[PDB]
């Protein structure tokens, strides 16, 4: 969760670099001249009448530099050996052409990020997956439908391959993996039919929540008894933070709670 | 048991008392103790000889 | 990462080894 | 086994207030290699049921967070310690006091009898901010209860759970050495 | 207050004067 980039905005690489290397006195992030002494006000006067041309070279090499570090092109402590390989490139090579190309290069990777600031994995796991059973094509589809609607509803969720299975993880540093080749190597032979491996019961549980499945079926009556049983475990975190902040005005009162609540 | 048994709230198990004032006269040796029984602990005086 | 970053690139493609290549069995009385 | 895992008992540091790291409980293990399966049958059967009761215990009692382990925590996730009421009187009215030494009396204090008011003040010495920072051991082990994890270390080494290893800190993730 | 005995298990564990006096 580090800082990629030193600019306050993550995105933006070109204003990331107005704001490492640009003057304090340009840049706005959100006196009395005439009483200034005749030094200052003459300088001021000066730069306004005849402004000062600079070369726009360096501030586009750190732009292009600080999108990289964003993308993850480039680590964090080889910023500055790309910044200066960049710079002899470019001066090597300096045009108006180059110097167009860099802007249009700029423009396009500021684009991409704005517009980018597990699926195909899925796709490839449904294609593999038979798509025909003996036992009813309703609570299959149906099965799948979920398993889509809560793979893209989930926020940071991950579908991959490893080896010759497919997993589907709910979060990026979680602990929660499930094994959907061979959970569904066990759903095939009941689908339209205790028995079920942990792994299994894992993934009905976190579909429960985001599921169409006909209730006669013994899918549709275990999803139907898990919603039943995550209802029962919120409303029960419900009753139990309330006893015990109650409670509170001992470690021994939680526990005594907790061992007559499970 | 677990639970209502124990206190665990930072109490001690044995108090000494200091006298508070005390004579020592050439027949006997008085002392004065002022023993406070907390605000919820109890005690029975099979304990607090005394040393 | 992919764990091709901890193995060589012979030119990009990874030097990978094969799948099932760990494991051994090596026991005989003789 | 990866269908039936020993859960991960989280070890704590009592002086950031925060899980260091969690190993594997391999110290609450019943040893079956003197059993044949019909007693395998239910040592499995009871693993899997203290797996089931720690799902649903995570599930009760610890709150939902995108970190496994916040090092700092929020003001309102810490369960703040609750305070009563301060009731205080005051003894002396000064100005009255005042009024009487300079009449030429001497007041020599141990209600008093020249006072006829009496005022009190209550409040409350709530901490100016609400405590941020680590957890308590009760919170500790309300929260960071045993962690089950089904199918270990399967896929991307950044999909893996951190914060398993004891030494490993989750700003700019990498191991801290000596 | 069964709670408050030590427990022989699922169940808990279960002369409340005195009667000594006697001059031999």
């Amino acid at each position: 969760e580090a800082p990629r980039s030193l600019g306050p905005a993550p995105s933006n690489p070109s204003l990331q670099a107005l704001f490492q290397s640009q003057p304090s006195a340009e840049q706005e992030w959100h006196g009395d001249f005439g009483s200034q002494p005749q030094a200052n006000r003459f300088g001021a006067i000066l730069e306004a009448v005849v402004p000062p041309r600079s070369d726009p070279t360096h501030e586009k090499v750190l732009a292009i530099v600080n999108a990289l570090l964003e993308t993850q092109a480039i680590r964090r402590d080889e910023a500055g050996q790309m910044y200066t390989a960049l710079l002899q490139r470019v001066a090597r090579y300096n045009s108006v052409n180059v110097q167009g190309n860099l802007d249009r290069l700029i423009q396009d990777v500021k684009e991409a990020l704005a517009q980018r600031e597990s699926v195909v994995a899925l796709n490839a796991f449904l294609s593999t997956q038979p798509a025909v059973v003996e036992r009813g094509q309703e609570n299959y589809v149906a099965f799948v439908s979920a398993l889509k609607l809560m793979v893209t509803e989930a926020p940071q969720s991950e579908v991959y391959q490893a080896g010759p299975s497919f997993f589907f993880q709910t979060s990026r540093h979680g602990s929660q993996t499930v094994n959907l080749s061979q959970a569904f190597d066990n759903l095939r032979p009941l689908w339209g039919v205790s028995l079920l491996t942990p792994n299994t019961r894992l993934l009905l549980l976190l579909i429960a929540p985001f599921t169409g499945i006909s209730r006669d079926s013994y899918l549709g009556h275990l999803l139907t008894l898990y919603r039943e049983t995550i209802g029962n475990t919120r409303v029960d975190e419900t009753t139990y933070n309330e006893i015990t902040e109650v409670s509170r005005a001992d470690a021994s009162n939680l526990q005594a709670t907790l061992n007559y609540l499970l | 048991p677990t639970h209502d048994v124990t206190t665990e709230r930072s109490q001690r198990l044995q108090l000494r008392f200091v006298p508070v004032d005390r004579e020592d006269t050439q027949y006997s040796y008085k002392t004065r103790f002022q023993l406070a029984v907390g605000d919820n602990r109890v005690l029975d005086m099979a304990s607090t000889y005394f040393d | 990462y992919n764990y091709a970053a901890l193995a060589p690139r012979q030119g990009s493609r990874p030097m990978l080894s094969q799948w099932s290549g760990i494991g051994t069995h090596e026991m005989h009385g003789g | 086994s990866k269908e039936i895992p020993t859960p991960y008992v989280w070890t704590f540091q009592p002086q950031m207030g925060a899980a260091a790291g969690a190993s594997q409980d391999y110290s609450t293990r019943m040893n079956w290699f003197s059993a044949g399966p019909d007693m395998i049958h239910d040592v499995n059967n009871i693993r899997d049921a203290q797996n089931r009761i720690l799902m649903t215990q995570s599930a009760i009692t610890a709150t939902p967070r995108n970190l496994i382990d916040p090092r700092q925590w929020a003001a309102h996730l810490i369960k703040q310690p609750v305070v009563g009421t301060t009731h205080v009187e005051m003894p002396r009215n000064e100005v009255l006091e005042q009024h009487l030494t300079s009449h030429g009396a001497q007041i020599a204090g141990g209600r008093s009898s020249f006072n006829p008011l009496q005022t009190d003040f209550a409040f409350h010495a709530l901490p100016s901010r609400p405590r941020h920072g680590g957890i308590g051991s009760r919170q500790f082990v309300e929260e960071f209860v045993p962690a089950v994890y089904l199918n270990p270390y399967s896929g991307p080494p950044d999909s893996y759970p951190d914060q398993f290893i004891r030494h490993y800190n989750v700003y700019s993730n990498s191991v801290s050495g000596y």
